[PDB]
């Protein structure tokens, strides 16, 4: 139908939109950030692929959760997410984001962001190379450009 | 009160604009020019009590001139006439009154 | 007189009666009052622009100049008196009576 | 001469921008007094001829006014074809 | 690179050209092509309205010259 | 050469509304046809009220804010 | 005539994009979404409540020199006058006296700010 | 015909506005040792388009604690404010010829500041109203400097109106009259737009993000467009003024394109000097222009008002 | 009549009045005195007073960015009333607008004097004066004379302002 021809063009024309521009919101927390500071360096440079830190929630459209959430910070991690206008994506970094890591048996670690916030892409290390974040990103990328909302509107 | 020190010293502080009679810059005229001109040498040195009777024709027509009031009333009446007359089809107005004029320079 | 002139006027009559009544803010009479000011300067400009008094159109310019320092003189005691009380509230200038 | 000298320096040590100002200021000031053109341009203003210059009615004895703009009488702005 | 910042800027020249350059080219095509008459002052607006009653068209910009003398 | 022409058109259009003045005030009781407002004999300068009260808007509009508005 | 043209194509312009904005995205509107922003952590008191300001003065100061400004901007249209003398002692006057109550209020410590 | 002149000088100016976001972006990118972007489209050029299509899909949110109206109102005036600032400008041929527009536009950019005023009151939150209250000290700050700076500019042209300049300029650029002022002007454009090294009313590094922290997806979006819209007309206004192109009445396309590179030129520069110095504090601003700037510009307006009656060279126009 | 603009701009001026005029807030008094402002500099605009109009705007746009900021500082109240946040204000605001509203109908339907005198209507392009000369603007030169005519004006009015800022360090001096 020529319907399910329109509603896949403008899906696809809107992933590409999404995937393009990501604003990961200004956001560290411990070693896994300094990581994060050298993808944004000149050797990587994540602007050259339309990604720009952002410090307000209210601009962001990814998280990347770099660090040890502790039991003092969840409630911040949280409503820093909840403040994020949809659609909105959450990248965990590390060992200590995506499992509790190497503080997994302590009485103030939470043990994986993802008891907190959902998470849409996990990237190993303790820290993941700059690279490795960078491969998660375009993961994620990728993953924007699979989704399709106009065409589960159109169906339903 | 009143303490005239610039007729006295012969000054001039503020009576320059006092009045649009007196020398505008580039000889710019007031729109009441004249009237205003009549009025105030009508009245220069009889008093502002014989002034007030005296010159009040000229006082008349220099503030129907500043608010024209008279000119508005008749032209009211002009236009209700007209109207009425028009409204019962009496009139036909000139072509020169409907926009469709000859132009001259 | 135009529609235009009843209509400043009433403006002007609006601020005054905006001014004389206080609600409970000081700054609200202080806008009045500068409201006052705008109402006639627009007066006074429609007035020499009609009857092409062409010496005074300097006029309001003045007239500008005496609503600032006016206005100003207002501010200045404003902030005196919220140092003495917080608040700018009226009812607090209560201390002399008649 | 030595006491305002050193005070100017100091001046010009610390605040060079308060000393440009009021160089600036007082030249602005004074030069226009002291200056031969000022007059001129107030003859080149004067010469300006924003309105109509309305005719006399002539009598029989107004020598100094011409009957024709091209007449040699009148003002001339030869001065200003030059400046 | 440090010249592939070009195509940006020069699409940044292209777009700003069109404003002057429709302005320009408007004024022309609505006046008659002669540049649209400016009157700052009210004589300039009183010959503009001389010429449009002259003109027996009602468009100021149509000129009549020595042929209407006769 | 202007000002002749101004005063031309000024009297034309002065005495076409005389004209018909005259012709709408047939029987009115009392309305003398040309009376001025004003005591004096002088010519006194029209109120552009006067001129194109009787006329159409699109002219009335060209005459008032014709000047103002032309940008 | 043109000039309010231009204002409503301005006006109507934003007011569309704005309304495009609104009815465009799928909206999701929660309590903690819409929650005020102050760094992760609930805001102690309200945006409303007095914030000292320490450049009062300068703001009074601000206010008594705008009004200078507009006296001098006749000043290019006054410079043709044949009184060329009068008008330049009067424009070089109001100036001295601007620049005095600026020097007045410097020396008096008034542009410093309050602690 | 008056409509589509309109959307002639609209529309491009959009264009432009979402295309100096991507020059910024790798202007910066280049003097940081890297590239910028890059990947969306050749060289980037379709990125602006991706930035655009996320922002206007992406729900707006509106905040429980402010006021809807104002809040609303808000973003509409900056961005109607911005796409008017352009109609008095001659390029050769202004859109509206105005007899005062050094008056027009500098009345209008005063009520600009009202949009960054109502967005942190109307956001009721405290880091919009800090950056609110930054907007007021700046603006207190640069406009009397600002305003005496054009008077002072403005006596050699004889009239404030922009057409004039060109003329005023035939044989040389104003620049070469007045550099002491140009100097000053430049720094007080950089206040007036909030442009780095006084990006105070929006500074990330302490304000998060300023007066519009509250604001997402569309109404960010007009504010963002607003900001560089009037960052390249200030530019614009910036080059007509200081730098006169010559005009062929024949040929207007040379001085459009002079003027456009010109104009192209001075915004190049503001990217240069936001990647080169860091920021002020919003207490040195105004000390920076009332105790420097202020003396000087008095100074140079006294200078400017006998220079022509000292050297008998008065500007014709009434 | 034609096209009202003088009427709608003076009656945009009122309702702007009103709405500053009834006190709901300092934030949106000083929103109602830029609007009343605005028009305003229409209205002059359009009898051919632009840069007086020009003035006036800049001069309140400036004014009133002074009064924001004092009213966060000093005015500022926990819930700020908006005209039909508050009985009072809603009754002042509606008063305002009903008398705006019975005098405009009394004075165009009828002739009726209010205070002064009565009126006619017919738009206010009847008083206009038909001048028809000169390479200048009879408003400018009337502006631009102060300083070769007003001598004195502009003597008083630099003492008066030099006079201002000192009785504004005096009287904020405190202690
Ligand atoms: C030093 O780090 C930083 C940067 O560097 C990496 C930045 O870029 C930066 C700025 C933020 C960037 C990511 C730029 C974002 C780009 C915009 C948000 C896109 C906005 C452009 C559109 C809204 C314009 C409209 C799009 C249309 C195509 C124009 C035509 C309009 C129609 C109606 C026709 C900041 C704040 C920063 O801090
Ligand atoms: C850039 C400047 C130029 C732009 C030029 C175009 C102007 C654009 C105008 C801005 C709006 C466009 C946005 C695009 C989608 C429109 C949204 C809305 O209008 O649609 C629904 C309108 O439907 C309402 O339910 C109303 C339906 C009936 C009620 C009154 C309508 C009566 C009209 C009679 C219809 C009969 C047939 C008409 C054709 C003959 C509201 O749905 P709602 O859920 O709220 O909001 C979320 C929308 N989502 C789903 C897309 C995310
Ligand atoms: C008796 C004691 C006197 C001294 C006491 C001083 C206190 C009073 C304040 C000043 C009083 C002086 C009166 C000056 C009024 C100005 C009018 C007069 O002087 O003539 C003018 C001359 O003005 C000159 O510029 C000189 C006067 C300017 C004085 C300079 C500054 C004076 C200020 C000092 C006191 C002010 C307060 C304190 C300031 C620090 C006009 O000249 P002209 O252009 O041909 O004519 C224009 C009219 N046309 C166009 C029809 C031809
Ligand atoms: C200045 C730069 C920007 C210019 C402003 C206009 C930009 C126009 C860009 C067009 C992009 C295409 C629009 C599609 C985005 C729609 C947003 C969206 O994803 O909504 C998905 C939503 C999912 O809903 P459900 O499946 O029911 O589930 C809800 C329960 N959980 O599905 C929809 O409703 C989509 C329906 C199509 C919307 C109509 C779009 C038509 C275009 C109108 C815009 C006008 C542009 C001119
Ligand atoms: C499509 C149908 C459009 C109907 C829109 C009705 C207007 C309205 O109030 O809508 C509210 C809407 C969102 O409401 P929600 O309930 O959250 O969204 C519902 C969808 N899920 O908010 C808006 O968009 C506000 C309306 C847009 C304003 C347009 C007109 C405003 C004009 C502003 C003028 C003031 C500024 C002038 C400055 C210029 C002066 C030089
Ligand atoms: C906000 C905008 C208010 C200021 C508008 C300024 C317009 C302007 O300056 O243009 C001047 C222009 C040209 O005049 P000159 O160049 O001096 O010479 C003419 C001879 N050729 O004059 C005009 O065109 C006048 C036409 C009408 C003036 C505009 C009036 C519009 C007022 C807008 C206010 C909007 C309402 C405010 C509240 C909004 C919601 C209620
Ligand atoms: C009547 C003449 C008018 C014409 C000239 C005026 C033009 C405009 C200039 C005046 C503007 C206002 C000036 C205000 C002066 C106040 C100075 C002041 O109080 O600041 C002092 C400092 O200023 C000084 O040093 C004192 C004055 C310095 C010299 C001033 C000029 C002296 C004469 C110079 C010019 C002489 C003539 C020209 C010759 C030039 C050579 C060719 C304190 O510094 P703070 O910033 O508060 O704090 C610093 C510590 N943290
Ligand atoms: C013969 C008769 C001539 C008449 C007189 C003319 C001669 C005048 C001679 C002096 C003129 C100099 C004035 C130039 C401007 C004044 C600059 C100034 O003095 O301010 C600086 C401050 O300037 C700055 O800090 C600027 C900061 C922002 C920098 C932004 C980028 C730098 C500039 C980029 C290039 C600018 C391009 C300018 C022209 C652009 C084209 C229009 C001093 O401040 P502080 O050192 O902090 O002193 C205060 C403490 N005592
Ligand atoms: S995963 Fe390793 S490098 Fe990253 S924050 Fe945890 S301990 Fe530090």
């Amino acid at each position: 139908s020529r319907g399910e021809y329109v509603v896949a063009k403008l899906d696809d024309l809107v992933n590409w939109a999404r995937r393009s521009s990501l604003w990961p919101m200004t956001f560290g927390l411990a070693c896994c950030a300094v990581e994060m500071m050298h993808m944004a360096a000149p050797r990587y440079d994540m602007d050259r692929f339309g990604v720009v830190f952002r410090a307000s929630p209210r601009q962001s459209d990814v998280m990347i959760v770099a660090g040890t959430l502790t039991n003092k910070m969840a409630p911040a991690l949280r409503k820093v997410y909840d403040q994020m206008p949809e659609p909105r994506y959450v990248v965990s970094m590390g060992s200590c984001a995506n499992g509790g890591g190497y503080y997994h048996y302590s009485y103030s670690v939470v043990r994986g962001c993802d008891r907190i916030v959902p998470v849409d892409i996990y990237v190993p290390g303790c820290p993941p190379t700059a690279e490795a974040l960078l491969y998660g990103i375009l993961q994620l990328q990728r993953k924007i450009k699979r989704e399709k909302r106009l065409r589960i509107w159109y169906r339903r | 009160p009143f303490f005239d020190v610039q007729k006295r010293l012969g000054l001039d502080l503020d009576r320059w604009m006092t009045i649009q009679s007196a020398e505008q810059p580039h000889k710019i005229p007031g729109r009441c020019h004249a009237f205003e001109k009549e009025w105030i040498e009508c009245a220069h040195g009889i008093g502002g009590i014989r002034a007030e009777k005296e010159c009040k024709i000229e006082f008349d027509d220099f503030v129907e001139c500043l608010l024209r009031q008279k000119t508005m009333k008749r032209l009211s009446a002009i236009k209700r006439q007209r109207d009425k007359l028009i409204k019962e089809g009496k009139y036909t107005p000139p072509p020169h009154h409907l926009g469709k004029e000859d132009p001259r320079p | 007189m135009p529609l235009v002139y009843m209509n400043i006027i009433m403006a002007f009559a609006i601020a005054l009666a905006g001014l004389l009544m206080y609600r409970s803010h000081l700054m609200s009479s202080l806008l009045c009052l500068e409201g006052m000011m705008l109402s006639l300067f627009i007066m006074s400009t429609l007035i020499i622009l009609n009857t092409h008094f062409t010496l005074a159109n300097m006029m309001p310019i003045i007239l500008l100049v005496f609503a600032a320092c006016e206005a100003a003189l207002g501010l200045s005691l404003l902030v005196m008196v919220s140092n003495t009380y917080g608040t700018d509230y009226v009812q607090n200038l209560n201390l002399l009576q008649c | 001469a030595g006491r305002i000298a050193s005070f100017l320096k100091n001046a010009w040590a610390k605040e060079p921008v308060l000393v440009a100002s009021f160089a600036i200021g007082g030249l602005a000031i004074i030069l226009p007094s002291l200056s031969p053109y000022t007059n001129y341009a107030i003859r080149i203003n004067r010469a300006t001829p924003y309105n109509y210059p309305v005719p006399l009615r002539d009598d029989g004895n107004m020598p100094d006014v011409p009957s024709h703009p091209q007449d040699p009488q009148g003002p001339s702005l030869e001065w200003l074809k030059n400046l | 690179m440090w010249f592939e910042i070009l195509p940006g800027i020069a699409v940044m020249a292209a777009c700003l050209f069109i404003p002057g350059m429709a302005t320009a080219h408007i004024h022309k095509f609505t006046n008659g092509g002669k540049e649209k008459r400016v009157a700052h002052f009210s004589y300039q607006w009183n010959l503009m309205e001389r010429d449009r009653r002259i003109s027996g068209v009602n468009r100021y910009h149509v000129t009549k010259g020595l042929e209407n003398i006769d | 050469l202007f000002q002749a022409e101004k005063d031309r058109r000024v009297l034309q259009m002065l005495r076409e509304n005389l004209e018909e003045e005259a012709i709408i005030m047939k029987d009115v009781p009392d309305w003398k046809v040309g009376e001025s407002v004003f005591h004096t004999t002088r010519w006194v300068t029209p109120m552009m009220g006067e001129l194109y009260g009787l006329r159409t808007n699109e002219e009335i509009l060209s005459a008032t804010y014709g000047f103002i508005w032309y940008t | 005539m043109n000039i309010m043209l231009t204002l409503l194509t301005n006006v109507t312009l934003a007011s569309l994009l704005v309304l495009i904005a609104f009815w465009l995205p799928q909206l999701n509107a929660y309590s903690e979404k819409t929650s005020p922003y102050e760094c992760g952590f609930d805001p102690m008191g309200s945006a409303r409540l007095p914030f000292s300001m320490k450049f009062f003065l300068v703001a009074i100061t601000f206010l008594l020199f705008d009004l200078e400004i507009a006296l001098l901007l006749p000043l290019p249209w006054a410079s043709q006058t044949n009184n060329l003398k009068t008008m330049l002692t009067m424009a070089l006057f109001l100036l001295i006296l601007l620049a005095a109550s600026l020097a007045y209020e410097w020396t008096q410590k008034g542009l410093e700010w309050a602690e | 015909m008056f409509m589509i002149n309109i959307l002639s000088l609209i529309i491009p100016i959009l264009l432009a506005v979402a295309f100096l976001t991507l020059v910024e972006r790798k202007v910066l990118g280049y003097m940081q040792l890297r590239k910028g972007p890059n990947v969306v489209g050749p060289y980037g050029l379709l990125q602006p388009i991706a930035d655009a299509l996320k922002l206007f899909t992406k729900e707006p949110l509106r905040p429980a604690t402010s006021s809807i109206s104002m809040f609303i109102i808000a973003p509409i005036l900056a961005l109607s404010l911005a796409l008017t600032m352009w109609v008095p400008l001659p390029m050769p041929y202004p859109l509206i010829n105005m007899n005062l527009g050094v008056l027009f536009m500098l009345a209008m950019s005063s009520l600009a500041v009202y949009s960054i005023l109502w967005s942190g009151w109307a956001s009721n939150s405290k880091y919009a109203l800090i950056g609110a209250l930054r907007a007021v000290a700046q603006t207190i700050s640069y406009e009397v400097t600002l305003a005496i700076i054009l008077l002072s500019v403005l006596l050699m042209n004889g009239s404030y109106t922009l057409s004039t300049l060109i003329t005023t300029q035939e044989h040389i650029w104003m620049i070469f009259t007045s550099w002491p002022l140009a100097m000053m002007w430049f720094i007080s454009t950089l206040a007036e737009t909030n442009r780095a090294p006084f990006d105070l009313t929006e500074g990330e590094s302490e304000l998060v993000s300023g007066f519009n922290v509250e604001y997402a997806a569309g109404p960010f979006a007009m504010f963002f467009m607003a900001e560089y819209a009037n960052i390249i007309m200030m530019n614009a206004f910036t080059a007509i003024l200081f730098l006169g192109a010559s005009h062929d009445p024949h040929t207007p396309e040379l001085y459009t394109i002079n003027f456009v590179l010109k104009t192209l030129a001075l915004t190049i520069t503001f990217l240069w000097i936001r990647a080169s110095y860091p920021r002020f504090r919003y207490d040195q601003l105004m000390h920076l222009l009332w105790k420097s700037f202020l003396p000087l510009t008095l100074a140079l307006c006294m200078w400017h008002i006998s220079l022509p009656i000292m050297t008998a060279s008065i500007p014709p126009q009434s | 009549m034609t096209m009202y603009i003088a009427f709608i701009l003076s009656t945009i001026f009122v309702i702007g009045f009103v709405g500053f005029s009834s006190k709901p807030s300092p934030i949106y008094g000083g929103l109602g005195l830029i609007v009343s402002g605005g028009v305003g500099c229409g209205i002059v605009l359009n009898f051919g007073g632009s840069f007086l109009g020009l003035m006036v705007f800049l001069i309140y746009l400036g004014g009133m960015l002074v009064v924001f900021g004092y009213t966060t500082a000093m005015a500022t109240e926990m819930y700020p009333e908006v005209w039909v946040s508050n009985k009072t204000v809603f009754g002042a605001f509606v008063s305002g607008l009903m008398m705006e509203f019975c005098m405009v109908y009394y004075a165009l339907k009828e002739e009726e004097v209010e205070i002064i005198f009565k009126f006619n209507g017919l738009g206010d392009w009847v008083i206009y004066d038909t001048g028809d000369s000169g390479f200048f603007s009879e408003e400018a030169m009337g502006i631009a004379a102060l300083y070769s005519y007003g001598t004195w004006l502009v003597i008083v009015t630099g003492w008066s302002l030099l006079i201002g800022v000192v009785v504004i360090m005096e009287i904020t001096r405190g202690n």
